[PDB]
């Protein structure tokens, strides 16, 4: 009689059919990615349009249920997540235009090539060379040439395509009752109908602005220190009060400052923690690394992995006969099947990456009992954060000493810990302003606050204002340099990394408080603490059937993002950095540019 | 649209989890009622 029970029955049938269909599709993906052939690609296409056709058919079948007449929250969220029609509500001609634009611009990003001005037949792709050209070579001219050539080759092509893409996304947003595509992407963090746990769409912007305001002292101190180090490095390129150049930041767009650790190491004579020598000395392999991760996870009370994972998953490079793409990825095929695929090498970085991947597996198996629509994290930002917190815990020298990878005679001191905190800051503190800047610029172009003819000017002005980076070569509006990034150029959100950075350290603080550990947080370990494991599981189990604020309170007791854990973590580095910065200017001047003399 | 075929399939493959593994089950049922008993276990003795 009522409509909620009809929706319940429809969801009951949808879960059963979609389980088998998604299992088939994901198994096809696993067999294609492990064994690169052409018939595997064909099976991928077959499963892909089969799954997409099932999705569109189910949406067009269940759209007729009005959301206003359901009281059970779980089925409400199920029907809300299913009822999102995506690009289908738009006209078919514009939908095909949008997908053609996506395909063309993705191909432009993936196959973009730049040739040196001395050999027309010698050209380099972005992946397997341009990154290295500027992430290993210290020459200013080569980095400048690579940056300029890449941007001039990609942005000029991608400018009108990105304009049409943005326009189509605005029509898409207004079609389904959102003001802008930025609002559509912000819609991930929305929950309604739960008292004491609601969240608005502008609340996210307000909170991220407040958090960035609270964090900016650390960024500016690190910026001053890095500028001083680069002054000691490159004496004739940057003003001691101006912004850093774009092509002197380590990676393609200045996303991470991990590369500059070698140039900006405070104490280059202290040894660095590397268990690769202990890796090769004890004849460790991939199976022993994953057993070590298994025992680390069982130490807190989490269950060990299933037999199928240790029987069928590929834990090593499949030789040279068969090629495979082995980026670290955790696969949830469904029906109780879990898999990992990554070319394992005997390195410490592969140890931490394996810990991260099995943390992903643990998170994914945590909500295996939840329905098909709800087998995902409370939002997008919990998966990778939970993966990274495990690597952070395992990177502690105390755990390595306990598991016998470092000799107990190793002497921990202030210098080594300062170096560790500085490299962690270069990896983490550097990316927060850039992610905030990029996502805010995307919001503000989507909302229409900026006319077309000054996108790049405003982009660079606000960058030299907040992120302290000034271009070495002046650029016109013919460029689409934002589309030079994988995330911008393939339709992904980017505030996810800032949210993850907040979440992972908030979780680390909460678990360390639950672990009864004394001292600095970087030394904190959570092993041999079943209380930490049960606290982790208490949020692991829900999935996303409940508001993300409730899931966050389940582990930390707070209903919103806060920046106290990050500053508490980096306080020793805070005081060391402010002690160093007494004789150096703090801040940056927006007027100075390398091209202006 | 609301009327479905009430039979499903037990998709079985040798790379499945133990909880989902295809266990084999047979149930044995007895009856303790007053009636001429035809079946019960054997027993043997020693030597003369
Ligand atoms: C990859 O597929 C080819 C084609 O059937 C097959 O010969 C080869 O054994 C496969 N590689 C495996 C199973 O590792
Ligand atoms: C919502 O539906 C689920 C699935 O049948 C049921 O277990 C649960 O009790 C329902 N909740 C309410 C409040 O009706
Ligand atoms: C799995 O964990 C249980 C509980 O700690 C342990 O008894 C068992 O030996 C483990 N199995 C393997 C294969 O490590
Ligand atoms: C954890 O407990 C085991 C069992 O006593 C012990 O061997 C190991 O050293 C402990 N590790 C830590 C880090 O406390
Ligand atoms: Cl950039
Ligand atoms: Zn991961």
């Amino acid at each position: 009689s009522t409509i909620e029970e009809q929706a319940k029955t429809f969801l009951d049938k949808f879960n059963h059919e979609a389980e088998d269909l998604f299992y088939q599709s994901s198994l096809a993906s696993w067999n294609y990615n492990t064994n690169i052939t052409e018939e595997n690609v064909q099976n991928m296409n077959n499963a892909g349009d089969k799954w997409s056709a099932f999705l569109k058919e189910q949406s067009t079948l269940a759209q007729m249920y009005p959301l206003q007449e359901i009281q059970n929250l779980t089925v409400k969220l199920q029907l809300q997540a299913l009822q999102q029609n995506g690009s289908s509500v738009l006209s078919e001609d514009k939908s095909k235009r949008l997908n053609t634009i996506l395909n063309t611009m993705s191909t432009i990003y993936s196959t973009g090539k730049v040739c040196n001005p001395d050999n027309p037949q010698e050209c380099l792709l972005l992946e397997p060379g341009l990154n290295e050209i500027m992430a290993n070579s210290l020459d200013y001219n080569e980095r400048l040439w690579a940056w300029e050539s890449w941007r001039s080759e990609v942005g000029k092509q991608l400018r009108p395509l990105y304009e049409e893409y943005v326009v189509l996304k605005n029509e898409m947003a207004r079609a389904n009752h959102y003001e802008d595509y930025g609002d559509y992407w912000r819609g991930d963090y929305e929950v309604n109908g739960v008292d004491g746990y609601d969240y608005s769409r502008g609340q996210l912007i307000e909170d991220v602005e407040h958090t960035f305001e609270e964090i900016k002292p650390l960024y500016e101190h690190l910026h001053a220190y890095v500028r001083a180090k680069l002054m000691n490095a490159y004496p004739s390129y940057i003003s001691p009060i101006g912004c850093l150049p774009a092509h002197l930041l380590g990676d393609m767009w200045g996303r991470f400052w991990t590369n500059l650790y070698s140039l900006t190491v405070p104490f280059g004579q202290k040894p660095n923690i590397d268990v690769t020598d202990a890796m090769v000395d004890q004849a460790w392999d991939a199976q022993r690394i994953f057993k070590e991760a298994e025992k680390f996870f069982v130490s807190v009370g989490l269950p060990n992995m299933t037999q199928g994972f240790w029987e069928n998953s590929m834990l090593t490079d499949p030789g040279n006969v068969q090629k495979a793409v082995c980026h670290p990825t955790a696969w949830d095929l469904g029906k109780g099947d879990f898999r990992i695929l990554m070319c394992t090498k005997v390195t410490m970085d592969d140890f931490l990456t394996a810990h991260h991947e099995m943390g992903h597996i643990q998170y994914d198996m945590a909500y295996a009992a939840q329905p098909f629509l709800l087998r995902n994290g409370a939002n997008e930002g919990f998966h990778e954060a939970v993966g990274e917190i495990m690597s952070l815990s395992a990177a502690t020298p105390k755990h390595l000493k306990s598991i016998g990878l470092l000799s107990p005679d190793f002497q921990e001191d202030n210098e080594t810990e300062i170096n560790f905190l500085l490299k962690q800051a270069l990896t983490i503190v550097g990316t927060l302003p850039f992610t905030y800047m990029l996502e805010k610029w995307r919001w503000m172009v989507f909302k229409g606050e900026i006319p077309k003819d000054q996108w790049m000017k405003k982009w660079w002005e606000m960058k030299r204002e907040i992120v302290g980076v000034v271009e070495p070569v002046p650029h016109d509006e013919t460029y689409c340099d934002p589309a030079s990034l994988f995330h911008v150029s393939n339709d992904y959100s980017f505030i996810r990394y800032y949210t993850r950075t907040l979440y992972q350290f908030q979780f680390q603080e909460a678990l360390c408080q639950a672990a009864k550990h004394e001292g600095p947080l970087h030394k904190c370990d959570i092993s041999n603490s079943t209380e930490a494991g049960q606290k982790l599981f208490n949020m692991l189990r829900l999935g996303k059937s409940e508001p993300w604020t409730l899931a966050l309170e389940n582990v930390v007791g707070a209903k919103n993002m806060n920046v106290r854990p990050l500053l508490n973590y980096f306080e020793p580095l805070f005081t060391w950095l402010k002690d160093q910065n007494k004789n150096s200017f703090v801040g940056w001047s927006t007027d100075w540019s390398p091209y202006a003399d | 649209p609301n009327c479905y075929f009430p039979l499903q399939s037990y998709g079985f493959r040798p790379t499945y989890g133990v909880g989902h593994q295809p266990y084999r089950v047979v149930v044995l049922s007895f009856e303790l009622l007053h009636a001429p008993a035809t079946v019960c276990g054997p027993k043997k003795s020693t030597n003369l």
